[PDB]
């Protein structure tokens, strides 16, 4: 749960390169694929299961 | 010849391409479909 992003699946560590105006991911399903965490400040990825 | 004609032209194999052809793209059009709202107010059953 990220600021209202309820979900289900594995949270693994990613190499994307975010830039700083940008927050979320998507691949082309209008569907979330990273996120980017609140307090701190790393990107993660999320993987189904 | 035969092997001269078949490396030579590279569409002699036409036909059995389109039949993996017409199958990605169905599949493909049908992934893609899940991005229309359908007249409601999004596509994410979470964020409804």
């Amino acid at each position: 749960n990220f600021n209202g992003l309820t979900g289900t699946g594995v949270l693994t560590e990613s190499n994307k390169k975010f830039l700083p105006f940008q927050q979320f991911g998507r691949d082309i399903a209008d569907t979330t694929d990273a996120v980017r965490d609140p307090q701190t400040l790393e990107i993660l990825d999320i993987t189904p299961c | 010849k035969i092997q001269d004609s078949l490396s030579s032209t590279p569409s002699a194999l036409g036909k059995l391409q389109d039949v993996v052809n017409h199958n990605a793209q169905a599949l493909n059009t049908l992934v893609k479909q899940l991005s229309s709202k359908f007249g409601a107010i999004s596509s994410v059953l979470n964020d409804i």
